[PDB]
């Protein structure tokens, strides 16, 4: 990108196999789901009086990217920060959407994640198939939780929160790994164990960024973020600093 | 600096193709987004198609949406309106467009205005027929005083008329033309004159049909 | 699933001096990514406004534009002879892209009541089995007029077709053709043919007639 004007959209990342669109639309009465390679099939979830979730994976088709950009009213250069999948976590706010992206730890792997609120969706754009969110998908399905009677905003809730729970399992399984590599000296196990704690400085590092887009989701919300969903994203906040660190 | 200039417009039929042209100077398409917008006799502004020339990406309203492919050639810097499946509808002036948008980056609350379209070309003029048919012209014969001539069943638009080969202008109205039922062009023209120069002034009225290459002069008496 | 943009007025009158205030109606909410474009006669539109509120660079500073929720404004305010012409409002912010219905921007003159002229159908015309009579009212303001077709005291519906001028450049006026086409066999049939005009400028109305025959 760095010959490439402002405004130029095209995606940085490795991961260009998979393809596919999932949504989930619901109320408290009932929901519905499905997979699709046909764009024109989420379309309408814009004007949806229910809550919607669109997942699209595989933004190196950037053409979908575009069109559902395009259709939804979300700018240019948010959809040129979409693409470029080398940058610092952030939350952008909008008239009509809040802009955030994240990373997701998923043989260790990164991968950008981009959510976009509005006031009846959340749309989330991924690089690759395979991501955290099955427990949400699991309390829509079920009806389990609150998440069926609540708005968009919740939805997002549920969707950070489950990155922020497999975020801190996810440092805790690698230290136990780190533990037991460093009680078993073959060339192999040395090379490995040098590798995942390197992993685990990459893990840590997250957390700085992480907590700037934490911070800003319940500290003078803009008004997509209802007052009675600020206390969900003050929970997701304080679960980061319980472990505060002490001059002594 | 910047330019852009549509060329390719004319006649086509149904069955036909025909291909616009918009030439870009003083800027490279290939980092723009192109849009053509057009103008049907007598109507209002409407958006047809556009292209974010770096990826190809296309965009049609849905009354062109498989009729209609538009291209960008980023060596020759042109954009261009393949227009197939040809329909009455479609005769119109079609413009090219540029957009720009404004913005600042950073903050929680960043500015990003959304585009406008600021560079513009002339227009061309696309018309649609099935066949081309000069006209018959009609004297509206006087009896302060009013005379024309009816000019009736032509195909397609325009048709253009004159009184004593431009010598006479003044109180000279030629209507817009209508459509009849027979799928044919009609128009009027008239001129008021003082009553006093007929019997004496002679009133010719010149029809120029160019589809048809047909002109016409009608001597106008009591 | 189009944004909707609905303008109005569709025309208005207006002196040199007049502030004038046009308006645009988004159907949803498009932020404040509407622009303002200007059109005279034969040639392409100009940008004056983009973002509902920013004047563009050259663009004179007697237009300004605002928003209010959906309800955007142009304003001029203070006309100039050069802004007698069509205004367009457009959104940006969905895709599709959707245009103003536009706003004709007309000279303000004084009421002034057409003169009616009738024309029976040339000896010409009639010989290829075709008849138009054609009614003619001539250099009137404003705009609204009604013409009604009476042949031997029947009124005459759906076998006409009217055509109407734009503004004249020297006097602000509009001309009307009222055509009533009929077969030879019918125009043969029957003896008087008469249009009857009512225009605000006539404190009653006007017919004119003639018999087939002279
Ligand atoms: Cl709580
Ligand atoms: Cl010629
Ligand atoms: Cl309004």
């Amino acid at each position: 990108k760095k010959g490439l004007p402002p405004g130029t959209l095209v995606y940085t990342g490795k991961y260009r196999e998979d393809f596919e669109i999932e949504v989930m639309n619901y109320s408290i009465e009932e929901f519905r789901e499905f997979k699709t390679t046909d764009v024109e099939s989420v379309l309408p979830f814009r004007d949806s009086s229910t809550p919607t979730w669109i997942n699209i994976t595989g933004i190196h088709r950037t053409d979908v990217v575009q069109r559902v950009g395009e259709f939804f009213g979300i700018h240019p250069l948010v959809l040129e920060d979409i693409l470029n999948v080398h940058q610092r976590p952030k939350v952008e706010f909008f008239e009509n959407y809040v802009f955030i992206v994240l990373k997701m730890f998923t043989e260790l792997e990164s991968e950008q994640v981009s959510l976009i609120l509005t006031k009846n969706c959340v749309l989330m754009f991924q690089e690759k198939i395979g991501d955290v969110f099955d427990p949400v998908r699991e309390r829509i399905r079920y009806n389990r939780g609150i998440i069926r009677k609540k708005r968009a905003d919740y939805l997002l809730y549920s969707l950070i929160d489950a990155l922020v729970d497999d975020y801190f399992v996810l440092l805790e399984k690698i230290d136990d790994e780190i533990d037991v590599l460093e009680e078993e000296p073959e060339k192999e196990t040395v090379q490995r164990t040098h590798q995942l704690k390197r992993n685990l400085v990459e893990l840590r590092k997250t957390i700085w960024p992480l907590r700037e887009v934490l911070s800003s989701l319940y500290r003078d919300v803009p008004p997509l973020i209802e007052k009675e969903t600020v206390p969900y994203f003050r929970d997701v906040y304080d679960h980061t600093i319980q472990i505060a660190d002490t001059v002594e | 600096e910047v330019q852009l200039v549509e060329s390719g417009g004319g006649l086509v039929q149904p069955g036909g193709s025909l291909r616009l042209s918009c030439a870009a100077s003083g800027f490279n398409i290939y980092y723009s987004s192109i849009h053509w917008v057009r103008q049907a006799p007598g109507k209002g502004l409407e958006w047809v198609a556009s292209i974010y020339s770096y990826s190809g990406y296309t965009s049609y309203a849905d009354s062109v949406k498989g009729r209609f492919t538009i291209s960008a050639d980023t060596s020759k810097n042109t954009a261009y309106l393949q227009m197939n499946s040809l329909r009455a509808e479609d005769t119109a002036v079609y413009y090219c467009a540029r957009s720009f948008y404004v913005f600042k980056r950073g903050t929680k609350y960043p500015y990003y205005n959304y585009p406008a379209m600021d560079y513009w070309g002339q227009g061309t003029l696309v018309t649609v027929f099935n066949q081309i048919k000069g006209p018959s012209v009609f004297p509206l014969a006087p009896s302060t005083a009013a005379l024309g001539c009816l000019v009736k069943d032509y195909f397609p638009e325009p048709v253009t008329v004159s009184w004593n080969s431009g010598a006479l202008t003044s109180g000279v109205h030629t209507f817009p033309a209508v459509l009849q039922s027979s799928g044919l062009y009609s128009l009027s023209s008239v001129v008021t004159v003082p009553s006093s120069s007929l019997g004496t002034q002679t009133y010719i009225c010149n029809v120029n049909h160019k589809p048809s290459n047909t002109k016409v002069d009608k001597k106008v008496e009591p | 699933s189009d944004i909707q943009m609905t303008q109005s007025p569709s025309s208005l009158s207006a002196s040199v001096g007049d502030r004038v205030t046009i308006t645009c109606r988004a159907s949803q909410s498009v932020s404040s990514a509407v622009a303002w474009y200007q059109q005279k006669p034969g040639k392409a539109p100009k940008l004056l406004i983009y973002s509902a509120s920013s004047l563009y660079s050259g663009v004179p500073s007697r237009f300004s534009g605002s928003r209010s929720g959906t309800d955007f404004t142009l304003t001029i305010s203070s006309l100039q002879p050069e802004d007698f012409a069509t205004y367009y409002c457009q959104q940006s912010y969905y895709k599709p892209i959707t245009f103003g219905q536009g706003t004709k921007v007309e000279i303000k003159r004084t009421v002034a009541a057409p003169s009616v002229f009738i024309f029976p159908p040339s000896d010409s015309q009639l010989k290829s089995g075709t008849a138009s009579v054609v009614c003619l009212l001539n250099n009137f303001y404003p705009r609204e007029a009604k013409v009604q077709w009476k042949v031997d005291n029947a009124l005459q519906s759906g076998n006409s077709q009217e055509s109407v001028t734009e503004q004249d450049s020297k006097d602000s006026t509009y001309s009307l053709s009222s055509t009533l086409t009929l077969s030879k066999a019918d125009y043969e049939k029957h003896k008087v043919y008469a249009c009857e005009v009512t225009h605000q400028g006539l404190s009653s109305p006007v017919t004119k007639s003639f018999n087939r025959g002279e």
